[PDB]
């Protein structure tokens, strides 16, 4: 399983870049555009970034918490690739590097950074808590997937709700679904990653003791564009401008003055594709809602 | 042992065990000591020369002056360095705005308050920081400083390297201040410190204690009443140990949470626990043991023998704790409780008044008093103080020192001098405070 | 490792000289130079390191825990790890069960001295890394233990030990530890050419040989757990009884004064 | 009369001519007339250096020689294989060095010599006159385009080896000479390889004839008569390399004979592994090169 | 709340170091002769690695071999006694190690000269022993000592530091007990220059302190592979030297 | 990895077993006069409790399809099944436990750890009219 | 938990109870498992103790790795229904199979071949009111027979004999060991130690000769 590329397309993207080139038509600097359409369960959510499709679910169920944190409930994302996505993938590699290149950001940007309350899971304490899950599903890649599985989590926290709960001691009453209404989630802030993309036009040493910085990044690397790239980093940051995550985990050496000034460009884009979704969510749930107005005007 | 770094600078081990949750987890650390540690005061000349700047770019303020309260010859001009005891003897005679104006705080002193209080700690902090032109508060590093670390002697418990450490620290100190002739006044009350200066045993030290310091100086009459401090018709008990209640908690034997102490029953209050449901009275006056009203405590139900009606192991009482919440469900007959131990004190300063009965009018020496209240319902304190004749029309403020096992009434002192009954302004004050009004106004480091 | 075949015949015959000769040519009951170093990891109770001359090399180190010992039956662990091996390994595990029969808890453990009060006690933990080996290990590993036994002290209990009644929580001072005491046993690897009978079987002579034993000595003689033991499987050739009952005494008599060269302080 | 040596420390985790030495990282000069060779990298003008190892000037050559590494193979030496692997008419089989050499077919001498001339059939018997791990006499030809390089044994002299034993060193302190083979008193025959592998073995009549039966080149058989005087001594001869190796000395042909006459104190051939009287012995011969030549 | 004292108002830290301090540093080279020719021990603080390196060399099969450059193996260990508290399983597929795996692979794909070692291999081993916080770039300071330590073909030094942020300020060289307390950043820095090989942040940080957060650990970066060189010097002179 | 799914399928498309089946009447041991225990069983009806049951199919010298045999052997087994006689303590020592949340509190309910008998034991109650069998 | 596997929930528990010179004996039996090509059942009951349990050949099988001059045996020790021994209490006795019966089989009339061992330690009674120590000779009695079975080479019957927590393992009718396995025991008690084993040898494998012989 080898994606195989000739050196003369290797040199050609490189040239482009070069002269101030790149295929898909974009910016260096610009990113895809992101359409977020919602299945009718709560969350559920079918994300698509032109090539790139994903899709994700959030569910919840009834557990006991752990002995570790005996105060709060469960939670875990699960990203398990499937080679329907791409034919380079195993069946469920849990144990590629690439998957982990995956998991951990994701798992740092979720789980670690805690954006969910896991204490608003505590149903009883010790006793009976939630059990929530993150599914994650590859449907065809362009790359940006740990981006798109940014969004794709943080998008179905926003649309999913948990039914109605009563206690009495052992008798903790589920209540009907339709009945009594289900109840959505807190979140305590928006996290975004920016996935950063990085092309030395030169040799090595150019790159080590020629001092000129000349590297080339651009945001969101195509699939072809990403075969190629020499440093991989991404940053991923909030509505409030502070930092959840940076991992620049080797590859190509890197100025630091480049780095900053990189992520302040991420900051004014990931902002308004933030209050897009925040109109969504609020625009279905009234579409919701003008179809709940359609339904008991209707019935 | 130790080793050195080519910055002439030194590096060794400080290791322990953590007695937590009772486990047995040895704690190591490596320790640094340094050699640009700063005297911090005025005269001295050379420690400002090794002054670095912070993070924030800052070279900090020498604030000890040349002048210090000067007293009679052999003391002179003088500095003051505590106990931790007499600290935590004596921790509001230390905010007399009156006296004691140039104190150096030793790490280690610093480290056994932050071992024994929390909110006390909260003070020395305040203290330090926000002194001022007046009143000045170091905290030197001592055991930062390489030319006043010690290790640990063999053959050595703790404790005698915290007194030999702070022997250590003072004899530095008038070595880096002959050349301005201000003294170092070393403060105890532990007699067995008092016992090995004696002798003058290495260091021609000021070895004084609190009164021994007390008693030296031009306006002592009028703080010596915030110095801190048969009685008997029966014994009261005690509380438990340490790792009896730790041994209590875990096994469901043990409860902790809030109690009220009745006024119109002096002797009679119940608890509200988690386990629990009802309100579980505790009945006795050895029962209540010698706690006061609001205080965390620790308590045990008590046998059904005691229980009312309006054995060595814990296998038996938790089988009679069972019963209890049966006899909750009762409310016939519902169980009563006592304390064992004390969780914390919800004490603070105090603010009352005297009795008639416990003073003397021809007398003007020191004498018993007792202070009424204006908590109605915690008791009198028994008061060995001068100036009563003064104070009888007056308002006081005192502060608890203590409870021993004898005492009926606890030993506590007078604290701050206030003004005359039913005056407008002291009525003013007291109601502030007993209220928990902050009025004091806003300190040097405020108005930065 | 792969020898060659001319090698293992004369190998073979020159160890199976009746006037034996090993490949360095010791005395058949020598062993080989090594260091022993130990008390060198701070964080631990004890710790230990120890050189062969081949180069192979482990560390094993010694944390403890407080613990009930009624609800536990063990109160002494062993867990092994070799580098450039997996987990489910033959040689990791049998060596690893290994050290755990040899330090049952009252065979040669001697857990009174183990014992902390009326209802708890100390849970050991002997967790150790080779870094290399050429050879069938076991015999070099016992040593540092023994070593790391020696190195180790626990904190000092302060309050009592009878907690059936009042059920205190026991406590420790904050500086003050003491030495195990313990008598550790210890390990040999023996191996068995022709009529002769070698003793520390370096690589080579761990190769060619017919079979091998492995003895275990505590309390200054002779004990269980005993193993028959295949180095190579090329070469596994069986054997006469009275060489097996010739080696014991071949080891008992030589066995105290390497103990006493390591009983040396 | 002792087992083992042990000796204790405790409470550590250890014990604890002139030319340019210079760090990877490092700049050399940015003259640009030198040229640039091992060791070294750069930038059009700054000479930059790779390994910890020393400047080479050769009279326009500037080159970094390491000082660590693995055996550097180099055409015509004198080097000791073991048998790696098989392959297709060729072989595998081990340095010490990075890779493995290459060893084709026909490469080597054949029983009854030229007159076996080819065969299809040999390749059926790879196995037969080679198999794993063994040692003999190889001499190397020439290379490949990385720097791995092959093997041959154009004589009789080449060959596998039998008769002895086997011992190995690291490459650095084996001297250069126009010699390798080295016969000693004792009847007895060192088989310097270059790379840091080193054979004993008894002399032979074929090394007799090199200062004055062709079908036994693939054989697993010695002489089946091998005195144990002959094999007690080759254990003497085996410890005071490692005596040398340990510290840290140029082997010569005649300091090993200076070795064996050193060692002419004990007796007791199994005292010849302690760590101090190796070094004893090494501090002999240091003392012992402060009078001759 | 913490019952501490995390950074005095008097400039001083725990065991009263300043911001711009470091903890004791020690290496060494050839720590083990007899077992790969790259061989060197860590001490920085009471962060204790050992390092091992293996190759130019054979694969074990002829699937994992290229015919263009080296590969490089990447095996932490980490023990259940590395800290205080002892750890119950095991780690040797945790996936919070094996991003470190990963990480260090492309930390070290481009220092060394991949092409000139091709159809062989690399191993680096890692041996976790006492662990003081800071760990990761902990790690890598040990890993430019063991390529060096055979001299294996590379550009330059690399050099590695966690930097931890107390409110306002930097804490160059932090420890455990401050990696739980605060912000922290790791920085692997490469040489004399501003450009990195790694950049790791998993705290939550405000934007605004971080380019002068970055520009503080370059200094410390700086005497890093400093300290790191001097100390092979004097062991490289002890060799011919003693050698000669 | 198909056969212990396949079966449970059909196990529950067979509905043999209503979970009244598996609904346990727990006795109480009287800690009784002298020190000595009867176990005090209710009979013909605060918590409940229930059996969950496990099987496993070791399967030798397998000569083609085995899905017949491992449903076949099931059901003999099936029958065979003796419900053992379970019950809690009188009063169990393991009462409820509190834990402090940072000013707060909860409590942990008691831990009734069920035992089963020794000795008594009840046998399986069995749709019995839909005990299949099977054929390819 | 484990994704590959049918667990239940996980919250339940298994069930829980409190309290409220002797003969051996044998039924060997081979020639039952079509996979095979070497069987062998093995009954045992000794007066507290009933133990059965199966060994299973598969033989030769090819190997992927590479060259050998001969065969290579390979050994499995499985827990069957009730008794549960250590996993690494397993290996260690597989690790003392494998050395007696490199001193048994012509591997040097297999080359390149393989051998697989499987033994299920399958249901055991110790209803008595080094567990794993009473059953090692047993085992080489059981491998020794599904070995003739499947019809390689072997120099002799060898066995084992049992003496209180000792295994000793025998040829040539015991005037050779094969095989030393010793627990705590006496001290010196070896002499002994010869003797019940090597009766129980010497009465193991007549009956095993007569398990196929009079086949």
């Amino acid at each position: 399983k080898d994606i195989e590329i000739s050196a003369s397309e290797s040199k050609f993207i490189l040239e482009a870049l070069r002269q101030n080139y790149r295929l898909d038509g974009r910016s260096f600097d610009q990113f895809r555009d992101v359409e977020i359409t919602f299945g009718k369960e709560f969350g559920d959510v079918s994300v698509k970034m032109g090539n790139t499709k994903v899709h994700c679910r959030i569910s919840c169920q009834i557990a006991q918490p752990y002995e570790d944190r005996p105060f709060e409930g469960l939670f875990v994302i699960s990203t398990e690739i499937s080679p329907m996505a791409g034919s380079q993938f195993e069946n469920g590699n849990i144990t590629g590097e690439d998957e982990v290149l995956c998991s951990r950001i994701i798992e740092k940007s979720v789980r670690r950074s805690g954006a969910l309350d896991v204490e608003g899971l505590c149903i009883v304490a010790g006793s009976k808590c939630w059990a929530v899950r993150a599914d994650v599903h590859f449907l065809d890649c362009d790359g940006g997937f740990i981006d798109a599985s940014c969004i794709a989590v943080m998008a179905g926290l926003m649309h999913f709700k948990k039914p109605d709960i009563t206690v009495h001691g052992e008798q903790i009453i589920v209540h009907p679904v339709n009945e009594r209404e289900p109840v959505p989630l807190g979140i305590l802030h928006i996290p975004i990653c920016v996935t950063f993309s990085f092309f030395n036009p030169q040799d090595t040493e150019e790159n080590i003791k020629g001092e000129t910085n000349s590297e080339i990044s651009i945001i969101d690397a195509t699939l072809k564009e990403e075969l190629l790239r020499d440093g991989v980093l991404t940053v991923t940051l909030n509505k409030n401008r502070e930092v959840v995550q940076v991992s620049k985990a080797g590859g190509l050496p890197m100025d630091a003055l480049t780095l900053m000034k990189c992520c302040h460009e991420a900051y004014s884009i990931i902002e308004k594709i933030t209050d897009q979704i925040l109109q969504l969510l609020k625009e279905d749930s009234e579409k919701r809602n003008k179809y709940a107005a359609m339904l008991t005007s209707e019935n | 042992r130790r080793k050195r770094l080519a910055d002439g600078l030194s590096v060794t081990q400080k290791v322990f065990v953590r007695s937590r949750n009772g486990g047995a987890t040895k704690i190591v650390r490596e320790h640094y000591l340094r050699s640009d540690i700063p005297c911090l005061s005025r005269s001295c000349t050379k420690c400002p020369q090794i002054v670095v700047p912070d993070a924030q770019n800052e070279l900090p303020k020498f604030i000890l002056s040349d002048s210090p309260l000067e007293l009679s010859a052999p003391i002179g001009k003088h500095y003051v360095v505590l106990d931790t005891n007499v600290v935590l003897q004596a921790i509001d005679l230390l905010e007399n705005p009156n006296c004691f104006f140039d104190v150096i705080v030793p790490q280690i002193v610093l480290d056994e308050v932050r071992n024994k209080s929390y909110p006390v700690y909260t003070r020395l902090r305040t203290l330090c920081r926000d002194s001022d032109d007046h009143k000045r508060f170091i905290v030197f590093h001592n055991e930062f400083s390489e030319h006043t670390f010690v290790e640990r002697l063999p053959n050595e418990t703790i404790n005698d390297r915290n007194d030999r450490a702070i022997r250590k620290t003072c004899q530095w100190y008038s070595e880096h201040l002959k050349p301005y002739d201000i003294n170092v006044v070393l403060v105890t009350n532990d007699r067995l410190n008092r016992e090995a200066a004696t002798k003058e045993v290495e260091s021609n030290i000021i070895t004084k204690s609190l009164v021994q310091y007390i008693e030296l100086l031009p306006n002592a009459d009028d703080i010596r009443d915030s110095i801190p401090q048969t009685f008997s018709d029966f014994t009261f008990p005690e509380y438990y140990s340490t790792a009896r209640v730790m041994g209590g908690l875990k096994n469901g034997v043990l409860y902790q949470g809030n109690i009220q102490i009745s006024e119109y029953n002096f002797l009679e209050g119940s608890v509200s626990l988690p386990r629990f449901s009802k309100p579980v009275l505790i009945v006795g006056q050895k029962n209540l043991n010698r706690a006061f009203n609001g205080d965390q405590v620790i308590v045990e139900l008590l046998p059904q023998s005691e229980w009312k009606a309006p054995v060595i192991s814990d296998k038996q009482r938790r089988l009679l704790a069972k019963d209890a919440m049966i006899a909750q469900r009762s409310k016939k007959i519902q169980p009563t409780a006592k304390v064992v131990y004390i969780q914390r004190r919800s004490w603070r300063q105090y603010v009352g008044q005297l009795a008639p009965s416990s003073v003397d009018p021809q007398s003007s020496s020191t004498q018993n008093v007792f202070v009424i209240l204006m908590d109605k319902c915690l008791p009198k304190v028994r008061i060995r103080t001068r100036r009563a004749a003064e104070l009888l029309d007056k308002r006081i403020v005192i502060s608890i020192d203590s409870w021993p096992t004898t005492h009926k009434y606890p030993l506590g002192h007078f604290v701050r001098d206030l003004g005359t009954i039913e005056s407008a302004q002291a009525e003013t004050e007291a109601l502030l405070l007993e209220h928990d009004v902050e009025y004091r106004p806003f300190s040097k480091k405020v108005l930065e | 490792m792969s020898l060659s075949v001319a090698e293992k015949s004369y190998l073979y015959d020159s160890l199976a000289s009746t006037p034996s000769i090993r490949p360095d040519g010791r005395l058949p009951h020598q062993f080989r130079p090594i260091e022993i170093f130990t008390d060198f990891l701070p964080s631990s109770n004890g710790s230990s390191r120890i050189i062969a001359s081949d180069g192979s090399e482990c560390i094993v180190s010694i944390k403890s825990k407080v613990v009930d010992h009624h609800v536990e039956n063990e109160l002494l662990q062993v867990d092994v790890d070799i580098a450039g091996q997996r987990d489910d390994a033959l040689v990791v595990e049998t060596i690893t069960s290994l050290l755990n029969k040899v330090l049952k808890s009252g065979s040669g453990v001697d857990s009174s001295k183990l014992q902390l009060t009326k209802k708890y006690s100390f849970k050991i933990f002997v967790d150790v890394l080779v870094i290399s080996s050429h050879s069938h290990p076991v015999s070099l590993i016992s040593f540092a233990i023994y070593s790391a036994l020696n190195s180790t002290y626990l904190p000092k209990l302060i309050s009592a030990f009878d907690d059936l009644e009042v059920e205190e929580l026991p406590t420790f001072h904050d500086y003050d530890m003491v030495k195990l005491d313990i008598n550790p046993p210890l390990v040999f690897i023996l191996a068995v050419v022709g009529n002769n009978m070698l003793l520390d079987p370096a690589a080579n002579e761990s190769e060619v040989a017919n079979n091998g034993l492995i003895i275990s000595w505590s309390n200054g003689k002779i004990t269980s757990p005993i193993r028959s033991v295949a180095l190579n499987d090329s070469n596994v050739k069986s054997f006469k009884p009275h060489l097996l009952k010739q080696g014991l005494a071949m080891v008992e008599k030589y066995a105290p004064d390497v103990v006493r060269s390591l009983e040396n302080l | 009369s002792e087992v083992i040596t042990i000796t204790k420390r405790n409470g550590a985790f250890q014990n604890s001519s002139d030319s340019q030495i210079v760090t990877p990282g490092e700049l050399v000069t940015d003259d640009p007339i030198w040229m640039r060779g091992h060791g070294t990298y750069f930038l059009d003008n700054m000479t930059y250096s790779s390994v910890a190892g020393t400047v080479s000037r050769v009279n326009r050559l500037l080159s970094v020689i390491p000082l660590k590494g693995r055996y550097a193979p180099e055409t015509g030496d004198h080097v000791v294989g073991r048998i790696a692997e098989v392959g297709n008419k060729r072989w595998k089989v081990d340095i010490g060095g990075k890779q493995h050499a290459v060893l084709m077919l026909g490469s080597v001498n054949l029983p009854g010599g030229i007159l076996r001339r080819k065969s299809e059939s040999d390749e059926l018997q790879m196995r037969s006159f080679l198999k794993e791990g063994d040692l003999l006499n190889a001499e190397v030809q020439s290379l490949f385009q990385d720097g791995s390089a092959s093997l041959h044994t154009r004589s009789l002299k080449y060959g596998k080896l039998r008769n002895g034993m086997f011992c190995q060193v690291p490459s650095s302190l084996i001297v250069r000479a126009k010699n390798h083979t080295h016969n000693l008193p004792g009847n007895i025959t060192v088989v310097l390889g270059v790379n840091g592998y080193i054979w004993l073995r008894k002399t032979s009549q074929m090394d007799l004839a090199r200062d004055t039966s062709s079908w036994q080149i693939y054989s697993d058989e010695n002489d089946p008569s091998i005195s144990n005087n002959i094999r007690q001594a080759i254990c003497r001869y085996a410890n005071v390399i490692k005596a040398l190796a340990f510290c840290e000395i140029g082997i010569t042909q005649q300091r090993i004979v200076s070795a064996y006459e050193a060692s002419m104190v004990y007796s007791n051939v199994g005292e010849l592994i302690e760590k101090n009287v190796m070094e004893s012995i090494g501090s002999d011969i240091l003392t012992a090169e402060k009078m001759r030549g | 709340m913490s019952r501490l004292e995390i950074y005095s108002p008097e400039g001083l830290r725990l065991d009263g170091r300043r911001w711009n301090e470091l903890r004791r540093f020690e290496s060494s080279i050839n720590t083990h002769p007899h077992a790969a020719d790259g061989s060197s021990y860590m001490e920085q603080g009471n962060n204790k690695i050992i390092t091992l390196v293996k190759g130019p060399k054979e694969p074990r099969l002829k699937s994992q071999m290229d015919t263009s450059k080296a590969l490089l193996n990447v095996s932490v260990n980490i023990t259940k006694f590395s800290k205080f508290e002892r750890s119950k399983s095991s780690h040797k597929n945790e996936r919070r190690v094996l991003e470190i795996q990963t990480s260090l692979v492309r930390m070290f794909e481009k220092n060394v000269m991949l092409n000139i070692y091709p159809r062989t291999v690399i191993d680096i081993e890692i041996h976790v022993l006492e662990q003081d916080g800071g760990i990761m770039g902990s790690l890598i300071n040990g890993i430019t000592l063991a390529l060096i330590d055979a001299g294996i073909s590379m550009f330059d030094y690399i050099s590695g530091i966690s930097v931890g942020l107390y409110d306002t300020t930097p804490l160059l060289d932090t420890n455990s007990l401050e990696e739980n307390a605060m912000s922290t950043v790791t920085l692997g820095v490469v040489g004399k220059s501003e450009k990195l090989s790694l950049l790791l942040v998993e705290d939550k940080i405000p934007l605004d302190r971080l380019e002068n957060v970055l520009a503080i650990g370059i200094a410390g970066a700086h005497r890093v592979r400093d300290l790191m060189d001097e100390e092979l010097r004097k062991h490289a002179q002890k060799r011919v030297s003693n050698a000669s | 990895m198909t056969i212990s799914q396949k079966l449970h399928d059909s196990i529950l498309h067979s509905r043999i077993l209503p979970k009244k089946a598996l609904k346990v009447k727990a006795g109480v041991r009287s800690a009784n006069e002298d020190g000595t225990f009867s176990v005090l069983y209710p009979d013909e009806l605060k918590r409940k409790w229930s059996y969950v049951l496990y099987a496993k199919i070791v399967v030798l010298s397998r000569t083609g399809p085995v899905f017949d045999l491992c449903w076949n052997s099931l059901m003999y087994a099936l029958q065979s099944v003796k419900l053992p006689r379970a019950f809690i303590d009188e009063r169990a020592s393991d009462l409820r436990m509190t834990i402090r949340t940072r000013g707060r509190s909860a409590t942990i309910r008691e831990t009734y750890e069920i035992i089963c008998d020794q000795t008594k034991s009840v046998p399986l109650m069995i749709n019995a009219k839909n005990i299949a069998f099977a054929s390819n | 938990q484990d994704r590959r596997r049918l667990l239940g929930p996980a919250a339940a528990k298994p069930m829980a109870f409190s309290n409220t010179e002797s003969e051996q004996e044998l039924s060997l039996h081979t020639g039952f498992i079509e996979n095979c090509n070497g069987s062998a059942l093995v009954e045992a009951r000794s007066l507290g103790h009933q133990t059965s349990l199966i060994t299973a050949v598969y033989g030769p099988r090819s190997i992927r790795g590479s060259f050998t001059s001969q065969g290579t045996i390979s050994i499995q020790l499985k827990n069957g229904l009730l008794e549960k021994y250590n996993t690494n209490e397993l290996k260690e006795v597989s690790s003392f199979l494998m050395g007696i019966f490199n001193s048994v089989v012509n591997l040097s009339r297999y080359p390149k071949s393989g051998i697989d061992i499987f033994v299920y330690l399958t249901y055991d009674k110790d209803l008595t009111n080094s567990q794993i120590s009473s059953l090692i000779p047993h085992c080489i009695t059981s491998i020794t027979l599904a070995l003739a079975d499947a019809g390689i080479e072997l120099v002799d019957m060898a066995g084992a004999g049992e003496a209180n927590g000792t295994v000793v393992s025998f040829i040539k009718n015991g005037e050779e060991i094969v095989g030393f396995w010793k627990d705590d025991g006496d001290d010196e008690d070896l002499l002994e130690c010869l003797d019940r084993c090597k009766e129980q040898y010497n009465r193991y494998r007549d009956l095993m000769i007569s398990c196929l012989m009079n086949q």
